[PDB]
């Protein structure tokens, strides 16, 4: 499906 | 005419009180998950609320459990696990499901999937307190893979009590659970009503969303803290020797340390004792980065039991660490230390004099970024749903409400914010 | 229609793991007798052998069990006991008889009187393993004080158990042992099968006759100099109980209680104040001048020493300072561990080692500046003559002895060669 | 009975 990919920060 | 002995529900405490780290608990429970009788790929460990209760969660990939399969796991004592193609079991006593779940909250329950059956299973102590058993009697439900009971006259006593004193009130509520094991195969363990002291569950869950966490008030009895033994996640990166499995915590994968890229002038050594026909290898390095946390490193059977442990000089020699594995050596209750023998003892003894000779003749020497997260979006929501790592695939499209996160299974949820 | 949680006989053994210091499996058995519910005056502990077979055997003049009570012993996680007049009960668990037999032994006998009836109990690995049971059972029989069988079915079937599996063979073997709890209420636990390496076992009966000892290769596991209590189980017996109300027997020889004024110089109180507690707890601070060597806090729980020796304040901070001082206390709010050698590791626990440091030190600071074995007993036996050695403790013999009626197994008839005094 | 008594010597 729709996958969208976002930073993880501390 | 001979009796039985009995199991009093207070037993299940009891159990428990070995484990003086929680992380002894858990660590137990992923053991479980890596045993290749599991042979599991993939361990999610998170935190979740379910009916206003906080929760932990521990699901596998791994092959589940046949509805007998499940009372042993729910029994004392039972253990048949087997080296398969070198992968060998951490698994012997038979305890450590009970140990640290118990350890770790009061009340618990297995959803497992192998494939041909799916069933359900319920340890809890509230529960026990509750009818006033003078038994610990553990509830089971089986379904067949059309989700028809198959086992009625224990699946429905098992239903009608799971259902009324445990978390999720109506079947559609537990299969929710069973569903969240995305796989033909797995198991879901959900503990609820964990230790609390003061108003707040013992972990600290606010200081990293990535990690789960020991509160500063920390160090572990036996010693500056390294962070094994505050964060769980760091913790688990040193688990394994040679990991075989893949283990994310709050959705986010964790990273094992490999041994080059972390210790410096690395040589090889040997233990040789008289009570061995094999020999053992012991690897030791110094330490780069930290260089307040050294010692030897313990693996049982590829397993972590004891870090830092100091040998030889306790000062006098420091930043270097030795990596051994003693699967002669027999681990204690919470699997934290070895039973206290002659032969730890030598062992010990050797250690440190051959750490000993190593700080000696390298000592002249010396002298001298997260992964991003992902998202789904539903398809009938177009709202964005978190996503934990691990996941090889999907199905063509997502929907809210096939979401294994408990607490997104509503179209009708916020969409949550992404990282600041 | 639900099914009951089981026990593997595999667990037996499991169970066994938190000890990793033998005493304390064998503290859990004193417990097991000074607790107000048994409420024995005297116990004790022997080294003996039994159909070739060595074996340790603790006898107490208790109350003993009902034939039911002693199921639920031989049962995990039951336990009922209740403060009496003061005598606040160490158990809590359930485990403890449990855990401690197994971690001594593989096999186990138990055999008790409370006046009303005899009933022997069977907890064996050995016997486990060998009928391949898939569930732990524990056989029992049981007597009217008339050495009448009764509760037949069980009996008749536990009997047979243990006539064929046990050590003791026959009927009389079994009365035997019933026997030598003298008084019309008692126990005798007979463990064989004991722990082991290099066919020799963990234990070191020989070094001393009157004592029970570890043989060095000894230092607990977390000590640099041992204490007499890490390797001598009468050294460590004498501090097992804060407050003793029981009298612990050796190898036939008393135990004599430490005291601390005899035990301790430049005696001073402290207290301990903390916000979460409703109740002061008092503390002591000594100065050791027998040993030079062996101090630290001493922790109590419930009258019972969970730790010694516990290192505090500066001693921790440097090896230096803090030399011989020595601290008593009873936290009764901390909870022990599965073997009851420690607390579990809270934020209370953490705080309380915090407090003791700081006011050990506090000590330490003010203070610096100012600076054998009792008879034998023997009785004459009254068909053959010959003379027996006796242990310490009993209150009053029978007008006539025979050796027939030797509570010892070793010296039970006369044809035995009379035994050499020292 | 009787009861005789004896130095126990370490
Ligand atoms: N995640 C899981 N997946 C499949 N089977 C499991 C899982 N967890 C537990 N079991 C089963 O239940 C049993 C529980 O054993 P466990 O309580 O972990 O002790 P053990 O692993 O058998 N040996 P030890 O852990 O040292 O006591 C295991 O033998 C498995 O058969
Ligand atoms: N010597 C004894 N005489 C009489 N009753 C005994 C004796 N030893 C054990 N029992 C009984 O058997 C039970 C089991 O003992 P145990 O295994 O120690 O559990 P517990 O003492 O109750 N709690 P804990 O010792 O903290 O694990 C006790 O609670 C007593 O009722
Ligand atoms: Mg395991
Ligand atoms: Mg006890
Ligand atoms: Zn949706
Ligand atoms: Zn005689």
């Amino acid at each position: 499906a729709r996958t969208k990919q976002t930073a993880r920060k501390s | 005419g001979i009796r039985l002995s009995a199991l009093c529900p207070k037993f299940l405490h009891t159990n428990s009180t070995s484990h003086t780290w929680p992380f002894s608990a858990v660590a137990e429970l992923i053991d479980n998950a890596y045993d290749p009788d599991v042979n599991a790929k993939q361990i999610w460990i998170d935190k979740t609320v379910i009916s206003d209760h906080i929760c932990l969660t521990f699901t596998d990939n791994g092959n589940g459990m046949t509805a007998d399969k499940l009372h042993k796991m729910l029994s004392f004592g039972f253990s048949d696990k087997v080296t398969m193609n070198g992968h060998v079991p951490v698994g012997l006593y038979g305890n450590g499901f009970k140990s640290g779940s118990m350890r770790l909250g009061k009340d618990a329950m297995v959803f497992t999937k192998n494939g041909e059956t799916m069933s359900v299973g319920f340890l809890s102590q509230t529960y026990l307190e509750v009818i006033k058993a003078e038994h610990v009697v553990v509830p089971i439900v089986t379904f067949n893979k059309h989700r028809q009971m198959i086992n009625l006259t224990e699946s429905k006593a098992s239903l009608a009590a799971i259902l009324e004193h445990s978390l999720f009130s109506t079947e559609q509520k537990l299969l929710a659970e069973l569903n969240a094991i995305m796989g033909k195969k797995g198991t879901r363990i959900i503990i609820w009503n964990l230790r609390s002291y003061k108003n707040a569950t013992e972990f600290d869950f606010e200081k990293d969303k990535y990690d789960i966490r020991i509160p500063e008030d920390y160090k572990k009895q036996e010693r500056i803290a390294p962070e094994s033994d505050y964060s769980l996640r760091a913790y688990c990166s040193i688990l394994y020797l040679k990991p075989r499995m893949q283990i994310i915590i709050r959705g986010q994968k964790v990273k094992t340390q490999l041994v080059s890229k972390s210790l410096a002038y690395i040589e090889r050594d040997v233990y040789r004792p008289k009570f061995l026909t094999r020999t053992v290898r012991i690897t030791f390095g110094f330490n780069c980065r930290n260089k307040d946390h050294y010692g030897i490193m313990m693996y049982h059977k590829n397993r972590l039991i004891k870090a830092y442990e100091k040998v030889g000089c306790q000062n006098m020699g420091v930043g270097v660490v030795g990596i051994i594995e003693c699967n002669f050596l027999k681990p204690t209750h919470n699997k934290q230390d070895f039973d206290y023998t002659n032969e730890y003892r030598l062992t010990i003894l050797a250690l440190g004099e051959k750490l000993n000779d190593y700080w000696n003749e390298m000592k002249v020497k010396k002298n001298a970024k997260r992964p991003d997260q992902t998202w789904v979006q539903c398809d009938a929501c177009l709202k964005w749903r978190k996503l934990p790592d691990g996941i090889d695939q999907l199905p063509e499209k997502w929907y809210c409400s096939n979401n294994p996160d408990p607490q997104f299974r509503n179209c009708e949820v916020p969409e949550e914010p992404e990282d600041e």
